RNA sequence: AUACAGUGAAACUGCGAAGGCUCAUUAAAUCAGUUAUCGUUUAUUUGAUAGUUCCAUGGUAUAACUGUGGUAAUUCUAGAGCUAAUACAUGCUAAUCUCGACCCUUUGGAAGAGAUGUAUUUAUUAGAUCAAUGUCUUCGGACUCUUUGAUGAAAUAACUUUUCGAAUCGCAUGGCCUUGUGCUGGCGAUGGUUCAUUCAAAUUUCUGCCCUAUCAACUUUCGAUGGUAGGAUAGUGGCCUACCAUGGUUUCAACGGGUAACGGGGAAUAAGGGUUCGAUUCCGGAGAGGGAGCCUGAGAAACG
């Protein structure tokens, strides 16, 4: 990154003759670490005293949350199909916040068969993924700042809310 | 489409390199009789 | 290492049931002692050996919680668990009173019971082990003294074990063997019952059906004993009615009325309790109250009384006819209760109720004139049904006027009790007049005219649908009455209802002036209606802030005139709240 | 060394018996204020 | 290089003493060197005021706090052991720090304006003041700008003064800084020039802010003693 | 009321109150509007000062351009030249503000490059 | 708008309007004596300087009061002394004749503009001037 | 003073330097005050603030130091041999908290059931009622609509390569008899996690003295104007990028034109007669040969 200041750009009035200043330390834009899938490597960068910041690049073990009961359990990552904060970001298959990524939902199968007995009330277009294995789930946590991959599962309303999109 | 495809002329790259006369070691007749088909 | 072992438990399910049962069998083979303790009891135990046993119970709890469906259960794990529980009971009840290792082995025993209840929490209708009576007799000989031990708000080791044993299909064999419901009913009929009493009541209500579907005659007599417990626990669900979980009482009372009719005094107690189920708490919902009144009717269809429960059911119908809730479903249940109450008053009630509730027909206006020409001497439920029809139930307007006039005719033909009935008529007409009704306010005005049977011309001209010369003559009648606490409060309430934020009509200044003139003519009656004037000024002061403050400001200014005349007459009072309301007016001044 | 092992344990249990009792001892004063309010 | 509040004579020096960090801000406090050395003159220079600070005569707010630039702000009771010196220092009418002399039963406490009440962590009610005494558990009816009375032996609130219309208020801030009389008017606006207004000898009127004013007692009975002329 | 991706929803239908003499309309308490930066449900909290004036343009959505003429006692040429000010402001589900419409706003948490004020009142 | 703490408007100025002709008339019509020195004690360098002016002996009295009051000698601070002592003694030998300064008579500064002709009690009403007299 | 014991070259250590010259000309954007940050960082100042334990003390690997040397040579070096820690990094640790079946009456709690943290990043929700001085008194009560008040519009399911439950010291032999350091046992400084304050910084609301329409258009030509999401942030923020809408300022002075902008703006002290001389902070930002990239710290795009 470069900057965080209004001095390089124009305001709501249209001004000119900028030529302002050598940029300070507190306009610090670090490089955009597009977090991907790999082996888990988090860079421990420093800022503002001992404010360590976890910059995750190759995180896997996503803690994704069963919605209707709120069961955040551990799984892997496959790939993001739709994220128009950059439509090339899904072409390159990175992993950022608020992305809709696919999960092999085998521990969710284990929890359902463990606290319900039988195997398969829950919606049908996610029951198809209960059968097959890959369910859609959206990342909540920030791997570029907190270094973690947490998320929430897609269950019904939010599922169709994304499936009608793409 | 503001910063998208500015068809301007830029200062440091206007003489960043220099061309070559013969270039391809083949002939252009070799191009024509190379991919006639 | 606790977090590391928690990770090992969260990943300790990936292997099959064979490997899970093998790891559980290796955990069982630490300190089982099945050669020594599978017969009756253990040979020896130590503090660190019980710590291996307490760790074994903790590992059983962690394994069951991890694999909380299958758990890889085995009879070797069951025998190791029974040996550990018996060794914990033996060490705790045979060691001397030093309490350190005794409390360690007691918190080992409560945790081992929690891990035992976890096995039935995980694998309940999966194993159903046929050699249950070994562990059942072991735990019974251990916890014989736990009679009223599980009676608390949080005691849920043996209470949860009893609920688990009672909420099964064929695991009630150890229940119906000797006793489960006896000790459960002892702690249930304990008088210091906290809110787990409702949990035990729901467990026995669900568990009476397994003891009834059981083909064994011992379980049939145990279901009879569960009905006998429902008859001998007639104070617990009464005293523990502190929440809205009265559907358990309504579900047991319907089950009891459908199941067992054992005494006429029991049916009278059930009917009086379901009468208290509608005369105890006003937060009972529609389906619960309907099923409670239907259960009272179902006990009355079997074994009702002829005078006492007759009057109790008549009071029940006199409340339910003023209710008539839930789109005539409560009205139909009230008609059934009036037809089952079995009296002459109840016979006239069922007649005059069925003749009006015939599924939205003109039989209501037929039956009003029918009972008017053939006026019944019961008259209580008749006045209830004819005052619900005089309220905001649109039809029977002239029939409501004739019903009020006929009640007045009966109250004049009495010439005491029917005058106290007219007191109830006036206390109903007061809440009718202080309302947003249109037809029922005019019916209450007609009832006021029939109670008034100058003043009669004033009432009929206030109910004259003219409102300009009518309101002028009302102001002149107030002037003649100036030159009555509840009576003038009712007249001013009817006037304020006819001029109650109806800002699509003129002369609202003269309407509020007539309200304040009647308020002044009541405030002149200082010996009686000073309290009513204070209440009317207080209600107008509340209306001065309640979402509309245009005419209520002039009402405040003109109700200040009673204070001005009183202070000119005084030339003792309560200055404190008057000054605080002056401060509130000064705060409204800074708006 | 062992006398330090005496004094460390004694100051630790005294620190517990001071702090963890004083905390509830003003939480009960909060309970008195809540009962009177 | 000085402020106005210190009553500092100009013929003193060149470098002015910056107070160190502490309870109060820099702009509303005087350090101990400008207190003892050149105001009531128990010293002649920085060397001997450091000497008596090492001797530890000062007992501000019941603790010693041996420091030269310790920022004694509003009504921190400076206590000196020799000749039982008890000093409550308040604002005069023209912006300076008038240091009134008080007695022991008055220096056994102080008062403090409450700034905010918090549900911080683990269900604990919470109160701060201008010296930042985070004391446990007041009543729920502590609004902003009320007045707690600190114990000064332990830290507990002993008495409480409610901020409402008809209370004796002290103004420290803006162009009203250091006035007393608290009643001509009340006017709470919605973001500025919001206050209770203060009288004069002819009962004149005044405008200030909420945070720039804080209560000291009642109409005739403050349990603080005040200096006179 | 969902024309964009990424789970358009409140962020914890939802409802709160900033207090301090500004009402919340009933659709803004319980309605289908999201209230992302409208301060009644919102994510922002209120502070600062409150300014009042009429508008000039409400052309783009979530842009309320207030005008604010105010008196100032000019001593230079001893006559009052009339003031004018501008401030962009995000929408609220209470009034489609047209030309005229003296409204007021409270200071909070810079939303775009130049907006710190969000509408709280219409009269 | 809002208030802002102004020590320049609650600071004792009292010197923009202190004129020596008015002060001399007040000393004449004062009817309480004036603390003059024993007559030789106020000449300065055996007569190499002046006598000393009234402002100079007032300032000397202030300096000795502050001196005894906090036990400190004042100094030979170079910038302030090269301004004030040399410029002060040169205008002293210019304008102070025999203990009396005549510098003011050679100086344009209007008396009635600043120091007389009251600004607060300006009495810009006939009624206000009538009530100010009566 | 036969394991230490004073002088002390040269080495590790704690800190020191804790704020100094020149050069090109910025019109409330440099500056000054002020509003706010439940929109954010914070060393130091100050006030507060920790409950998971199955069959008598933990490991080699480096210095300084010796010894062999190289090179013209440095605060340049390399082999070989030892050796210590508040250096590195694995690891030893009593039972007390509520509801109280029972009470024996005061020396009152024995049985049972429920307990027990922090630091990181994910979701549901705790966050309408009852008491009278009075409606009717039938001198009893269903009482809130009236007359006043009150609880009230962090509890849990998980990650993290997780920090800790004192290897600090001082003052006081003091109490006990578990038959010997058996328990020591009282207090205070330094620790130690977290919050708030203070300090400082960054943003941000507004206010503040040249003539200017021969500057009437500017802004989308470093996004112009806003919306949605992500990235980066100490966080707010078109600060940057994807997508979308065509906006926004202006004759109520946009935007643009220059200097006695080596002068000005209170930036401040004022002086007992100097009336724009007469006290100072700051001209604008940079630079450590020249641009570029990186690093350190509570604070930096470091005078080192």
């Amino acid at each position: 990154g470069i900057s965080r200041d209004s001095r390089h750009k124009r305001s709501a009035t249209g001004a000119k003759r900028a030529q302002f200043r050598k940029k300070r330390k507190f306009e610090l834009g670090r490089q955009p670490a597009n977090t991907k899938i790999g082996a888990k490597r988090i860079h421990s960068v420093r800022t503002r005293g001992g404010n360590k910041k976890y910059r995750a690049l190759r995180i896997e073990t996503g803690n994704f949350s069963w919605a209707s009961e709120g069961i955040s359990k551990k799984t892997r990552i496959a790939g993001v199909v739709y994220h128009p904060s950059n439509n090339e970001l899904v072409r390159t298959n990175t992993l950022t916040k608020a992305a809709i990524v696919q999960i092999d939902a085998t521990p969710f199968r284990q929890w359902f068969e463990a606290h319900y007995g039988q195997t398969l009330k829950i919606e049908s277009s996610v029951e198809s993924q209960f059968s097959a294995g890959r369910l859609y789930a959206c990342i909540s946590s920030r791997p570029g700042q907190s270094g973690r991959c947490d998320g929430y599962i897609l269950e019904g309303e939010e599922l169709a809310f994304y499936l009608r999109r793409l | 489409k503001g910063r998208k495809l500015n068809y301007s002329v830029q200062d440091p790259i206007a003489n960043y390199e220099a061309p070559i006369t013969s270039g391809y070691k083949w002939s252009d007749d070799q191009i024509d009789e190379f991919f006639a088909g | 290492n606790g977090s590391q072992s928690i990770k090992a438990e969260d990943e300790k399910v990936v292997m099959p049931y064979v490997l899970r049962i093998f790891f559980g069998r290796a955990q069982v083979p630490p300190t089982s002692g099945q050669k020594r303790s599978r017969k009756i009891a253990v040979i020896s135990v130590l503090p660190n050996f019980k710590k291996p046993y307490i760790n074994d119970f903790l590992s059983l709890a962690s394994e069951r919680l991890d694999y909380n469906y299958f758990f890889g259960n085995s009879h070797q794990i069951n025998s190791s668990k029974a040996t550990l529980k018996t060794i914990r009971r033996m060490t705790g009840f045979v060691n001397i009173v030093n309490s350190t290792l005794s409390v360690l082995r007691t918190n080992f025993p409560l945790h081992t019971n929690s891990v035992l209840q976890p096995l039935i929490y995980s694998i309940a209708m999966a194993y159903y082990v046929l050699d249950t009576e070994s562990t059942e007799e072991v735990h019974l000989r251990k916890m014989a003294s736990n009679l009223r031990q599980q009676g608390l708000k949080c005691l849920s080791s043996v209470f949860e074990f009893v609920g688990n044993t009672f909420d099964w299909s064929t695991s009630m064999e150890d229940i119906y063997a000797v006793v489960v419901k006896p000790r459960i009913s002892h702690f249930s009929d304990e008088n210091l019952q906290q809110p787990s009493s409702l949990l035990r009541l729901f467990l026995y209500w669900a568990h009476n059906p397994s003891l009834y579907q059981f083909l064994y005659y011992d379980e049939f007599a145990t279901a009879t004993a569960l009905m006998d417990t429902i008859s001998n626990q007639h104070v617990k669900e009464a005293v523990i009615g502190p929440i809205i979980e009265a559907a358990d009482s309504i579900i047991r009372n319907p089950v009891n009325d459908d199941h067992y009719v054992d005494l006429v005094t029991l049916i009278c107690t059930s009917c009086l309790k379901i009468l208290p189920s509608l005369y105890v708490k006003l937060s009972d919902s529609n389906s619960i109250s309907t099923f409670l009144n239907l259960l009272v009717s179902i006990t009355e269809m079997g074994f009702i009384q002829d005078d006492h429960v007759r009057s109790r059911l008549i009071s029940s119908l006199i409340s339910i006819l003023k209710g008539k809730l839930k789109k005539l479903q409560e009205n139909d249940t009230q008609k059934i209760l009036k037809i089952l109450k079995l009296i002459v008053f109840n016979y006239n009630c069922s007649w005059s109720d069925i003749e009006e509730l015939y599924t939205t027909i003109s039989s209501l206006f037929k039956t009003f004139d029918e009972r008017n020409l053939r006026v019944s001497l019961t008259e209580l439920f008749i006045e209830l049904g004819r005052k619900v029809p005089e309220l905001e139930s649109i039809s029977k307007l002239v029939a409501d006027l004739n019903s009020y006039s006929s009640s007045r005719m009966h109250e004049y033909d009495f010439p005491d009790f029917i005058n106290e009935k007219p007191n109830l008529n006036e206390a109903s007409k007061s809440i009718s007049m202080l309302k947003d009704i249109l037809l029922p306010n005019i019916r209450i005005g007609l009832r006021d005219s029939l109670e008034e049977v100058v003043l009669s011309y004033m009432v009929k001209n206030t109910k004259y649908f003219t409102d300009f010369e009518d309101m002028a003559i009302l102001l002149y009648n107030g002037d003649e009455e100036a030159d009555r606490r509840q009576r003038a409060i009712k007249r001013l309430g009817e006037h304020a209802h006819q001029l109650k934020d109806n800002s699509i009509s003129h002369y609202l200044i003269p309407m509020i002036e007539h309200y304040v003139f009647s308020d002044d003519e009541r405030y002149r009656n200082i010996g009686n209606e000073t309290q009513i004037a204070i209440g009317g000024l207080a209600q107008h002061m509340s209306w001065n802030q309640y979402k509309a403050l245009l005419r209520r400001y002039i009402s405040m200014l003109k109700t200040k005139p009673n204070q001005m005349k009183q202070a000119v007459q005084l030339i003792t009072l309560r200055i404190v709240r008057d000054g605080a309301e002056s401060k509130l007016t000064l705060s409204k001044f800074p708006s | 060394r062992l006398q330090r092992k005496r004094h460390q344990r004694a100051l630790k249990v005294r620190n517990a018996q001071a702090q963890r009792e004083a905390a509830a001892e003003y939480a009960q004063l909060l309970a008195k204020r809540l009962s009177e309010r | 290089a000085a402020p106005h509040h210190w009553l500092l004579d100009k013929l003193s020096g060149c470098y002015a003493p910056r107070p160190s960090a502490g309870p109060h801000k820099l702009r509303e406090s005087l350090p101990l060197i400008v207190f003892l050395r050149n105001r009531l003159k128990y010293a002649l220079n920085g060397r001997e005021v450091k000497a008596i600070l090492m001797q530890r005569h000062v007992k501000v707010d019941g603790k010693v706090r041996t420091d030269t630039t310790y920022p004694a702000g509003f009504m921190d009771v400076i206590t000196l052991d020799a000749t039982n010196e008890n000093f409550r220092l308040v604002y005069d009418v023209k912006g300076r720090f008038a240091v009134h002399r008080i007695t022991d039963e008055e220096a056994s406490y102080k008062l403090g304006k409450v700034k905010k009440v918090q549900l911080g962590k683990k269900g604990v009610p919470y109160v701060v003041t201008h010296d930042g005494r985070t004391i446990r558990y007041p009543d729920p009816n502590i609004k902003v700008n009320d007045t707690v009375k600190i114990d000064l032996a332990s830290g507990k609130i002993t008495d409480f003064i409610k901020f409402d219309a008809g209370k004796l208020v002290y103004v420290t801030g803006g162009r009203n800084l250091g006035r007393i009389g608290t009643i001509v008017h009340k006017e709470r606006h919605d973001g500025g020039f919001d206050l209770v207004h203060i009288k004069d000898s002819l009962d004149n009127t005044f405008v200030t802010r909420l945070n720039n004013v804080f209560v000291i007692g009642e109409q005739g009975k403050p349990y603080i003693s005040l200096p006179k002329g | 009321q969902s024309e964009r991706a990424f789970q358009k929803q409140p962020h914890i239908r939802w409802y709160k109150n900033a207090g301090l003499g500004f009402k919340t309309p009933k659709t803004a308490i319980e309605g289908s509007y999201i209230d992302k930066k409208c301060p009644f449900t919102g994510l922002v909290s209120i502070r600062g000062k409150i300014l009042t004036g009429t508008v000039v343009s409400t052309k783009m959505h979530r842009t309320i351009v207030i005008r604010r003429a105010y008196l100032h006692y000019i001593p230079k040429y001893n006559r009052y030249e009339k003031r004018h000010k501008n401030v962009p402001v995000h929408v609220s589900p209470a009034f489609r503000v047209q030309v005229g419409d003296i409204v007021t706003v409270g200071q909070c948490r810079p939303i775009s490059k130049t907006v710190r004020f969000n509408v709280v009142k219409v009269s | 708008f809002e208030d802002r703490f102004d020590a320049r408007e609650h600071k004792d100025r009292s010197n923009k309007s202190r004129m020596q002709a008015m002060e001399e008339y007040i000393r004449e019509s004062s009817d309480q004596p004036d603390w003059s020195a024993s007559i030789g004690a106020d000449i300065v360098n055996h007569g190499r300087g002046g006598i000393k002016s009234l402002r100079d002996t007032e300032k000397e009295r202030r300096v000795t009061s502050f001196e005894e009051d906090n036990f400190t000698r004042l100094n030979i601070t170079n910038k302030a002394e090269k301004r004030k002592q040399k410029q002060r003694e040169r205008n002293a030998r210019m304008n102070v004749i025999g203990g009396e300064d005549f510098g003011i008579f050679s100086s344009k500064r209007k008396l009635e503009d600043s120091t007389s002709r009251r600004g607060a009690k300006k009495t810009r009403s006939a009624w206000d001037r009538a009530q100010r007299r009566l």
